[PDB]
């Protein structure tokens, strides 16, 4: 709804990972399937993610945040890791079902 | 005229052995200086209350 | 405890392992009563009645 | 495990200078105070409401305990 | 011998909070001593009066003592 | 010519563990508490070694020995108050260590977390027996109360309690055996801390962001060497300002009385961490239920690695669970205050509500908060 | 009753963080204990060797050690005998066992006055309030013989006769021996008995405060110096 | 295999018996001693107290 | 190209004797 | 699946030090004395822990506590004599360890 | 001595020292075994045992 988008944007600003330049797919925890997704990532996306995490670690070491214009926003928060992660989950569920059989 | 940090670095702080030597000499002299200063601060705060402050009416 | 442990293969594994697990529980119980000299259990086996414990 | 085979990072350039060539306290207050105020402003709505509920619970408990000690004037005879 | 504790205590009873506690004390004393057989005693108002009075004493006692 | 630091085996171990350890460059001041715990452990070991150098464990002479330490032994007052306030500082840094793990999701290191939980149990036992050691009123009566807590267990409680007591009460056998256990148990703590550090060193440390720290990693020397030196200095500041100005603000007054078995104190209060445990004990009005409540309240820390259902490791980017976590710290403080207070109205109902809220907020509410955050971030 | 009266916060001369004890008041309180409080209460842990260097000179402390008598032995027949005490001896006990104290003091045992300040809540404030707070009981409560009303004592009924009054003893320095002065002197002397390390501990604390106020800026300077490589470090990403 | 396993089984029984006896003696050492067992079942008590009194 | 890699300005952090680039060092390195 | 014995860290340390350790096949009974010394240390640690469990260190009560261990404590005499003879035989095995070191050229380490 | 002869302070400090020292012995034994494992074990012949090991 129209109310839901504004509340989600407010919660996204309250999360605070946009202030350090992250994205949601960067901030999700690195499990086994996540590691497989990062391995399956292309080279350019992997390099951008690695630089974003390194800059985030530098910023949190300095106890600073990015400027307001340089914060990432909700509309261009691309979900690059979503299809790779979804495919890894689907393959792992297929392996689990075959192990159940 | 060279600055006194430059003179300190040229004479003492360059070689590590001289660094340790001036560290130990400063340790001895600074321990003496702060012992004197800290006790003097203590008796100035506690004038008229300590045992050596009230001592002079009981030995003699 | 987890959702991956259903199906015929894991219940077949459980059916295969329950005699071994039961025998391990049996030797655990016998080792426990032998270690503690539990009179409440040892007073029914015949020879050990001579120990009075 | 050790340095060298930790992560694969490409095209990243880092600049740093000597500790002797820079200052240990570069504008320690003029940007130290606004950064501290910004951090408190960001993280002050997550700790202060629970802590003031602690203060209210503590004060109400002390007050009700003192009224429990307080003599009841209901029994006059 | 004049006692500085007694003089300070008299000054503190002269102070107004302690004499409000005092007047509650004779109200409770007349209340209790009016009856003959009861099991209600008021040490509590005495505790309040001693609390206020000795707090003011502790504020103003040790100046007279060396 | 070769590198002795990277070639000599002891020097190789020290280099790979403490010198050239790849550490994350952005860890906060909350990561100094591991080194603070190790330093307080060393301080406690040395200080108690001197105390037992001047201490005799016997019910006729335990209090006299502690008094002789405080009065006639040169600076033995400093030794004894340093030991007590260092135990308090150990528990402060230990709770901050646990809170750092809870807030930054370090419990995903399951083996390190479980070794830490065993360390926490060992530190509880060590501090309890050490507080029994000076043979005060609080020592004797806390020993009797916690041993009756052990006696609450059915069908073996009386036998284990008479075995632990070395008799049928807290007596000379109990005091001497508690001296032996209290001396020896910190060395088991040190060995378990070596195992703790090994299990951590397998996988590396954690950053406050909860992300992969291999992007920006720095050696442990000299950065975290001097950072831990500064932390040690600040901890020494707080510790000996407690020692030299307020040595008894965390102790108990009537503990300074000789232990009379016939006489009883009006109130029973151990130290503030045991006041937390005591409040959780007395919230539930039956013996076995309270004992299981205390044991379960310590084992939920080990249980929490299975309770992590969020897709984000740290609480840095999850604001609702931050509110839940600070509500948790809030009623840690509230339960400590209730354990301080005697059991009358309204402290009874306040402690009951605090304990049920504590167990609910850890067991059922944080996974719900995590899954709500995942739903709101379009992760579900 | 179940109520208790909290003693107030008196402004002691040693209440400050760097303020030592008044040793004239300490020795006056020692005299107060010696000819006032030593009849019933004991001190098992304070000795004349502790009195040397704080209260009296060595000769005066020695002389007041021979003014008492101490059991010692064995003699050549294996029997205990009286000998004049010396600086190594402790304060003489009024009763050999606590049951004698119970028999003499109507079932009430006076506790050891060697940790009473560190043992009671409030400390010297509690001692001063207890000694100065003797008053008649309020109307309605009754106490049997040997029991006296006191608001600060828990249970409000203490077994203690009012121990101090005006001109109960004569001081040596000419200080007026009023009841508040005697209570203050015995309170600070009990504070010294419960904590002989007060003045030395506060001097240690002052030294510690000065050195840590010097060392924290310097150690913080080293930390910021060593960390200035990272804290001013700049990053750049240059993809093709 | 039965002969070899009977040998190792009899050794296992022997070492189990020895270990159980040793740890039983240690746990009995940590149990109550002769002093506290002797001063437990006898209480020196008289009837030289009046009515309405507690000792 | 690699020539475009230029060190940014660090003048917000430099010492008081280092702020200018027209004055050579080693007259102040001993002092620092 | 994986090999837990050589992949678990404590397990792989124990395996690499005590289980899969490449040892010389021809070492005689004189090489047992290192493990004898270690088990001596463990035995003395346990027995002395029990002795200090029932022992008080005061010149008035040291001998009294020793007598209490010898008589009143259940098997306390056994623990005390086990500690004493364990120390003596610990020194026997130490002397044989040292003798092996001088004889078989172990001092090159 | 903690004084001028063997007395109560000496006995108590010797109790403390005798309690603590076996754990230092255990730590030094860990160092002993670490050095030994680094340098390998010796055989009665004094030769290279690397040809035949079990
Ligand atoms: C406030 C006015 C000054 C100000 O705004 O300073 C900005 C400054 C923050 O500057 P920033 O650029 O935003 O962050 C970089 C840090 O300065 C980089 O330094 P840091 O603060 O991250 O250093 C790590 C931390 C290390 O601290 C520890 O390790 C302490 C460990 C915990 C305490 C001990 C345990 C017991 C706790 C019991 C309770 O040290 C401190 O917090 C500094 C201590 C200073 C002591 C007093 C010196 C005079 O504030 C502080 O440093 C706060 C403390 C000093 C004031
Ligand atoms: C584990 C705890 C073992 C306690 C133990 O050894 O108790 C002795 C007793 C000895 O057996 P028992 O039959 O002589 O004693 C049982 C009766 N009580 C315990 C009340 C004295 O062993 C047990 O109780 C076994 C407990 C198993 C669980
Ligand atoms: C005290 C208040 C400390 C404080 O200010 O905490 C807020 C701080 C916020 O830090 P964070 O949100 O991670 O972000 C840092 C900058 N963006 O939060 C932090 O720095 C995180 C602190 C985590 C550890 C807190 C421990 C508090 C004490 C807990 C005791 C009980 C623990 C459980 C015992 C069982
Ligand atoms: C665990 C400790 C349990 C405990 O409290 O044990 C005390 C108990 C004391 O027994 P006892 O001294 O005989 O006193 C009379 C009451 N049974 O002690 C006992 O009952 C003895 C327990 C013996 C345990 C033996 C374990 C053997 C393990 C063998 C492994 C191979
Ligand atoms: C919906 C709120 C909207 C607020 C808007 C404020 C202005 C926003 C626009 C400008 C930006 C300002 C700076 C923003 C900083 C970060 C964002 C922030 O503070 O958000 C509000 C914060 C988090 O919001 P959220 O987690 O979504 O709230 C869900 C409600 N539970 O939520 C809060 O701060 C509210 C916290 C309330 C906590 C109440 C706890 C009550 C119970 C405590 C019990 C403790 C234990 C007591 C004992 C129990 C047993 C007896
Ligand atoms: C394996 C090596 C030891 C094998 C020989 C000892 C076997 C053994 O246990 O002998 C029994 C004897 C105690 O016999 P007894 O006191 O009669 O016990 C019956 C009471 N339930 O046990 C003893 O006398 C104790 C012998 C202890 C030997 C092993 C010591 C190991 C220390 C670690
Ligand atoms: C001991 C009695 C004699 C034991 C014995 O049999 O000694 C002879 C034995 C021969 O062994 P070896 O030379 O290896 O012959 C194998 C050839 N196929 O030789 C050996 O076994 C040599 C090793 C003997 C080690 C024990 C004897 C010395 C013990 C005391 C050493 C003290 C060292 C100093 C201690 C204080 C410092
Ligand atoms: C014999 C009549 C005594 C004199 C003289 C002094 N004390 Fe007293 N003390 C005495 C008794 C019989 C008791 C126990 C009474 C009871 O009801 O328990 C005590 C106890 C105290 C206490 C402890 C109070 C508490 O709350 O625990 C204190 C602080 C105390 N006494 C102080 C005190 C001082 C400072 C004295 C010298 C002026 C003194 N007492 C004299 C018996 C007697
Ligand atoms: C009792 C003595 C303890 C000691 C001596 C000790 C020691 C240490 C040390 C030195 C570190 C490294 C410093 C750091 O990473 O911040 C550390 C980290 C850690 N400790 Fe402890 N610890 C103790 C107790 C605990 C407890 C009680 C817990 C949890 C309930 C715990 C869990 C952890 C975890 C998870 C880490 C990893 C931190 C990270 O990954 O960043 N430890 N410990
Ligand atoms: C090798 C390590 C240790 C030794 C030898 C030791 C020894 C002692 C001794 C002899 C006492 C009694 C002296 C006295 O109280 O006056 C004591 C008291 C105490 N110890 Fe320890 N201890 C050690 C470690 C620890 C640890 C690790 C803790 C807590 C985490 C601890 C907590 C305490 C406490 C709380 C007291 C009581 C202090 C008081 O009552 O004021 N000790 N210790
Ligand atoms: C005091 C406790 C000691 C313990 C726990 C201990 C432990 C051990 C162990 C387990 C071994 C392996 C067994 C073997 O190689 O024969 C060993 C070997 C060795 N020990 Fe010890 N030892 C101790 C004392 C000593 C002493 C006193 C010496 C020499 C003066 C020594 C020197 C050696 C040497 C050189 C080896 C290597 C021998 C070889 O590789 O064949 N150790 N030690
Ligand atoms: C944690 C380890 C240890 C503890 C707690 C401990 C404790 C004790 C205690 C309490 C005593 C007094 C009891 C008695 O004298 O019979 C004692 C005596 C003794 N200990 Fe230990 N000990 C330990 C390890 C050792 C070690 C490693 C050695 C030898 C290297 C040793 C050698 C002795 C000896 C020779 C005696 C004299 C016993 C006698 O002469 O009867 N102990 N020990």
């Amino acid at each position: 709804s129209k109310w839901l988008d504004g509340f989600r944007k407010w919660y996204y600003n309250a999360a605070g990972f946009n202030k350090l330049g992250l994205m949601r797919d960067d901030t999700l925890h690195e499990t086994e399937d996540v590691k497989e997704a990062i391995r399956r990532l292309p080279e350019d996306l992997y390099n951008d993610r690695m630089f974003r995490i390194k800059r985030a670690l530098d910023l949190t070491m300095r106890h600073q945040i990015l400027p307001k214009d340089q914060w990432t926003k909700y509309e261009e928060d691309k979900f690059y890791l979503e299809p790779y992660l979804k495919e890894v989950i689907r393959e792992r569920k297929e392996r689990e079902e075959w192990a159940k059989k | 005229s060279p600055t006194i940090p430059s003179r300190l670095y040229s004479l003492l702080f360059r070689r590590t052995s001289t660094f340790a030597l001036t560290i130990a000499v400063g340790a001895l002299f600074f321990e003496r200086a702060f012992d004197q200063g800290a006790d003097a601060i203590y008796e100035h705060i506690n004038e008229g209350k300590l045992w050596k402050h009230i001592k002079h009416k009981y030995e003699n | 405890m987890l959702s991956r442990f259903l199906g015929p293969r894991y219940r077949e594994l459980a059916r295969n392992w329950i005699p071994t697990a039961g025998m391990w529980g049996t030797v655990g119980a016998v080792g426990l009563v032998w270690a503690t000299d539990w009179r409440l259990i040892l007073d029914w086996v015949p020879y050990i009645n001579g120990k009075f414990k | 495990r050790e340095f060298g085979n930790l992560a694969r990072i490409r095209h990243v350039i880092s600049y740093s200078l000597s500790p002797f060539e820079q200052r240990a306290f570069p504008s320690y207050f003029s940007k130290g105070i606004p950064n501290v105020l910004r951090r408190t402003r960001e993280r002050i709505l997550r700790v202060a409401p629970p802590f003031v509920v602690v203060y209210l619970i503590y004060t109400w408990g002390n007050q009700e305990f003192e009224q429990s000690k307080r003599k009841n004037p209901a029994m006059y005879e | 011998l004049v006692d500085p504790l007694t003089t300070v205590r008299e000054h503190c009873e002269q102070l107004e909070k302690c004499v409000k506690a005092r007047e509650r004390l004779e109200l409770c004393d007349n209340r209790v001593s009016s009856r003959s057989q009861t099991e209600e005693d008021c040490t509590e108002e005495l505790f309040d009066f001693l609390h206020a009075r000795d707090h003011c004493v502790a504020h103003k006692l040790f100046k007279n003592l060396k | 010519m070769t590198n002795m630091r990277k070639t000599h085996p002891l020097f190789k171990i020290i280099n790979h563990s403490f010198i050239d350890l790849p550490a994350p460059s952005n860890i906060s001041s909350w990561w100094n508490f591991g080194s603070l715990l190790g330093v307080c452990l060393m301080v406690q070991i040395i200080t108690g070694l001197f105390l037992a150098m001047h201490y005799t464990s016997d019910t006729m002479t335990a209090f006299s020995s502690v008094t002789h330490i405080c009065r006639d032994v040169n600076y033995g007052w400093l030794i004894r108050y340093m030991h007590a306030n260092g135990a308090s500082m150990f528990f402060i840094c230990l709770f901050l260590h646990v809170g750092r793990g809870l807030y930054y999701g370090s419990y995903t290191f399951m083996e390190t977390w479980n070794i830490g939980v065993l360390l926490l149990f060992a530190v509880m036992a060590t501090a309890f027996m050490g507080y029994v050691l000076p043979w005060g009123q609080m020592s004797f009566w806390g020993a009797t109360v916690i041993t009756n807590l052990l006696s609450a267990i059915p069908y073996i409680g009386t036998t284990l309690v008479e075995w632990i007591w070395g008799g049928f009460s807290v007596d000379k056998a109990t005091l001497t055996r508690f001296f032996a256990f209290h001396f020896i148990l910190p060395f088991i703590i040190a060995a378990l801390a070596i195992v703790h550090l090994l299990f951590l060193h397998e996988t590396g440390s954690n950053n406050p962001t909860g992300l992969n720290s291999d992007a920006d990693k720095i050696p442990f020397h000299p950065y975290y060497t001097i950072k831990d030196i500064l932390g040690i200095l600040i901890m020494f500041l707080i510790l000996m300002t407690l020692v030299l100005f307020f040595p008894d603000m965390l102790g108990d007054p009537d503990n300074y009385m000789p232990a009379n078995p016939l006489n009883t104190p009006p109130h029973i209060k151990p130290e503030w961490y045991f006041l937390f445990a005591y409040a959780i004990l007395r919230s539930i009005p039956n013996k076995l239920g309270g004992v299981l409540a205390l044991i379960l309240s310590i084992l939920i820390l080990a249980l929490m690695p299975f309770l992590h259902t969020s897709k984000q490791r740290s609480l840095m980017f999850r604001p609702i669970t931050q509110i839940l976590y600070w509500i948790l710290v809030a009623n840690l403080l509230i339960l400590t205050w209730i354990g301080g207070q005697p059991v009358e109205h309204p402290f009874i109902i306040i402690g009951q509500l605090a304990s049920i809220s504590y167990f609910s907020i850890i067991l059922i509410l944080m996974p719900i908060s995590g899954i709500i955050e995942d739903k709101m971030l379009k992760l579900y | 009753s179940d109520l208790e009266l909290h003693p107030p916060s008196y402004p002691w001369s040693h209440r400050g963080l760097l303020s030592s004890l008044d040793h004239t008041s300490i020795r006056r309180g020692f005299q107060v204990y010696k000819q006032v409080c030593s009849s019933c209460h004991s001190m098992d842990y304070v000795a004349y060797r502790h009195l040397v260097g704080v209260c009296y000179t060595e000769e005066e402390a020695k002389a007041l050690a021979e003014e008492v008598e101490v059991q010692d032995g064995p003699n050549d027949d294996g029997e205990m005998f009286m000998r004049p005490g010396k600086l190594s001896d402790y304060f003489p006990k009024p009763y050999p066992n606590p049951e004698a104290a119970r028999a003499a003091n109507n079932g009430a045992l006076p506790p050891d006055l060697s940790y009473i300040v560190r043992a009671r809540h409030g400390g010297e404030d509690y001692v001063f309030s207890l000694l100065t707070g003797y008053c008649e009981p309020p109307t309605g409560v009754s106490l049997r013989e040997g029991l006296y009303f006191n608001p600060y004592f828990p249970g409000q009924a203490i077994g203690m006769a009012p121990p101090i009054y005006t001109e109960v003893l004569e001081y040596d320095d000419g200080t007026p021996a009023t009841m508040s002065q005697v209570a203050k002197d015995v309170a600070t002397f009990l504070r010294w008995a419960s904590e002989p390390e007060h003045d030395h501990r506060k001097r240690m604390g002052l030294k510690m405060l000065l050195m840590m106020g010097l060392l924290l800026p310097l150690t913080y300077a080293m930390k910021r110096h060593k960390w200035s490589v990272l804290k001013s470090r700049k990053l750049a990403y240059r993809p093709p | 295999k039965g002969f070899s396993y009977l040998v190792t089984a009899t050794t296992t029984v022997g070492v189990a018996y020895a270990a159980k006896n040793v740890v039983s003696q240690f746990v009995s050492s940590m149990s109550a001693s002769a002093d506290v067992l002797a001063m437990s079942k006898i209480e020196i008590k008289l009837s030289d107290i009046p009515e309405g009194k507690n000792m | 190209s690699h020539t475009d890699v230029k060190v940014p300005d660090f003048s917000d952090y430099r010492r008081a004797e280092v702020l200018d680039s027209t004055k050579s060092s080693k007259e102040s390195s001993e002092a620092r």
